Parts: structure tokens; C-alpha cells; sequence
């Protein structure tokens, strides 16, 4: 469960 | 099953749809980004010519944290004057209409899938929405719906809780903050029943929305309708888990349809025989919607 994040 | 093996007859928008006609294909969900609002008037990110181009942390968290005003003003600016759904939102609804669709995963915040007509139950907000807003005050939480939130962002005043004047925030989700937990139950049920991924107007840049792709079933077939190719395994990356391959010789089930979500979907659709129900919905809605 991440958060929100660019890549 | 983790065997790899090809359902589509073969790698086009014909397959597809032969393959929606198929019984074997009774569970769709799409995934979807800004690439499907952008033509109702709102930009999205990557784009050249819109998108981040006078304040990319606007939308960090901690940036909102100490200073929210920017925010706001972002948000007059692009707060569309009309929210008419896309050809390619209302398509979604045909599949919902004909009880196709298992869910819509949406990156978008617009609202304008409900708009179109999808329910609560149909749609995973993964990155919220500006439907609804609340007072960020735990001990408060008071809920406010979206003209409350426009006549505030419109007048120019930040918005502030009647009950005990704390920020009043949109229900969406910066970068840095967690996703819904919503989202991740419905991940869990979702995938393993879904008999095709459509995936429009997303670059899948934004983690872990774009992850998504890789839980799907490894014979579940993907369409991406969209102006670039995206969601390829990076050459660097892989290098050191389930990435699309619609060129290679190893390519099986992945699709890809360049060009505008509105064409491509108004395409599908007419392979599919609803080419007419489509022109229909889509001008009996925005009718409506200009006589309101
Ligand atoms: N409408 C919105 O709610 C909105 C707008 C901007 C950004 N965002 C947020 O920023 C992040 C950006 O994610 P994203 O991948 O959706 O946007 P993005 O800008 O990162 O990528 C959009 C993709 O859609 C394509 N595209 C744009 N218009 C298109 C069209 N008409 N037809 C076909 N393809 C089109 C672009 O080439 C690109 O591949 C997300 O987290 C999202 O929540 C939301
Ligand atoms: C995560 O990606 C959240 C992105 C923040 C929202 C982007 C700006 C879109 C605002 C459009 C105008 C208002 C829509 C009701
Ligand atoms: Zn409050």
C-alpha cells in the first residue's frame, strides 16, 4: 500500500 | 492460470471487439486518465502544449500543507464553465448500460464519469475527487458537495469550515498522500474475475494506479486507447513485473490504438453495433445537460 507517487 | 496464451484471433481493434462479442469476455475494466477529459476542456499533465506548463508541487502534499492558496487558484482557472462526459465517458456507460462493465478505475478527480452516469459502485476514484470536500479537522470532518467548494474557489476566498474554520479540502488525493483503501479491496476482487483491461488516456507515470496492469490475469487481453503507446516495460528498469508488449514476437494480448479516446472508442463501438446507441446517448445527454 504506496502512496500516491510520479515514475 | 499464470499461462501465457492468446484469446484475441488476432492483435487489433476487430480482435477486441470479436472478442467483446465472445462469451467468454462478461467482466471489463477500464482504467482510465486525463487523456479522456481532455477534450471536455480540461488539460492534463504531459501533454506538450497543456498540462505542466506564473505559481509539478502543486499537488504534493506537504506543499499544500504550509501553503494551499496556489491550489485554489489552479483550481478557478481550469474549473470548467460546462462538465460535458467525453464520447469515451459515455462509452463507459454503454458498458455499464449493457452489464459489461465490472469497474471503472479512474486517476481523474473531474467527476465527470458520474456525470456519464457510472454509480459509487462502479467507479474506483483511486485519486479521489472534487465531488466531495470535508473540513480536515479529525475532530470535525464535515462533509460539503461541489458548489459549496465552487462558490468558494470562484469567489476567491480560501475555503473555510462553517462549523470550526479549518481548510476545507477536496476529497483528492495528492502526491505523497495515500490512495482510498477502497481501492485496494476492490484491486483484490477485481482482478482476478476481469475478462478484459481497456485502458484510455493515462501515461501510467502515477503509482501504484499504474501497477494495476500487471495484476490483471496473464491471458486477460489489453486494448490501450490512447495518442502514445504506454505502460512498455523500460529498458533500464526491467532490468532489475508484467508490462505491456503489443510489437514483439512474444506479443499475445495487448492492443494499442493511437490516436483521440473519442475516435478509438467511437471506432470500437462500431464494431461492436452500437455505433448509433453511442451518437445517441451522447447527443441526448449533452442536450440535456445544455438545458439545465
Ligand atoms: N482530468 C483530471 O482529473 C486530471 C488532469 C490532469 C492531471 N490529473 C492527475 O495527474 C496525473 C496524471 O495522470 P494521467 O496519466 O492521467 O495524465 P498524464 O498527463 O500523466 O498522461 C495522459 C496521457 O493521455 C494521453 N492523451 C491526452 N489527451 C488524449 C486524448 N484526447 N486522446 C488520447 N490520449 C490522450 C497523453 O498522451 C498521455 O499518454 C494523475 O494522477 C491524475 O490524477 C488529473
Ligand atoms: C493526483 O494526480 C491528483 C492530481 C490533482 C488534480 C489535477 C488538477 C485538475 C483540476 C481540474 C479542474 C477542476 C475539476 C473539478
Ligand atoms: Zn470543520
Amino acid at each position: 500500500a504506496p502512496r500516491k507517487q510520479l515514475a | 492460470g499464470s499461462q501465457k496464451e492468446r484469446l484475441l484471433d488476432e492483435l487489433t481493434l476487430e480482435g477486441v471487439a470479436r472478442y467483446m462479442q465472445s462469451e467468454r469476455c462478461r467482466r471489463v475494466i477500464c482504467l482510465v486518465g486525463a487523456g479522456i477529459s481532455t477534450s471536455a476542456g480540461i488539460p492534463d499533465f504531459r501533454s506538450p502544449s497543456t498540462g505542466l506548463y506564473k505559481y509539478e508541487a502543486i499537488f504534493e502534499i506537504s506543499y499544500f500543507k504550509k501553503h494551499p492558496e496556489p491550489f485554489f487558484a489552479l483550481a478557478k482557472e481550469l474549473y470548467p464553465g460546462q462538465f460535458k462526459p467525453t464520447i469515451c465517458h459515455y462509452f463507459m456507460r454503454l458498458l455499464k448500460d449493457k452489464g459489461l462493465l465490472l469497474r471503472c478505475y479512474t486517476q481523474n478527480i473531474d467527476t465527470l464519469e458520474r456525470i456519464a452516469g457510472l454509480e459509487q459502485e462502479d467507479l474506483v476514484e483511486a485519486h479521489g475527487t472534487f465531488y466531495t470536500s470535508h473540513c480536515v479537522s479529525a475532530s470535525c470532518r464535515h462533509e460539503y458537495p461541489l458548489s459549496w467548494m465552487k462558490e468558494k474557489i470562484f469567489s476567491e476566498v480560501t475555503p473555510k469550515c462553517e462549523d470550526c474554520q479549518s481548510l476545507v479540502k477536496p476529497d483528492i488525493v495528492f502526491f505523497g498522500e495515500s490512495l482510498p483503501a477502497r481501492f485496494f479491496s476492490c484491486m483484490q476482487s477485481d482482478f482476478l474475475k476481469v475478462d478484459l483491461l481497456l485502458v484510455m488516456g493515462t501515461s501510467l507515470q502515477v503509482q501504484p494506479f499504474a501497477s494495476l496492469i500487471s495484476k490483471a490475469p496473464l491471458s486477460t487481453p489489453r486494448l490501450l486507447i490512447n495518442k502514445e503507446k504506454a505502460g512498455q516495460s523500460d529498458p533500464f528498469l526491467g532490468m532489475i513485473g508484467g508490462g505491456m508488449d503489443f510489437d514483439s514476437k512474444k506479443a499475445y494480448r495487448d492492443v494499442a490504438w493511437l490516436g483521440e479516446c473519442d475516435q478509438g472508442c467511437l471506432a470500437l463501438a462500431e464494431l461492436l453495433g452500437w455505433k448509433k446507441e453511442l451518437e445517441d446517448l451522447v447527443r441526448r445527454e449533452h442536450a440535456s445537460i445544455d438545458a439545465q
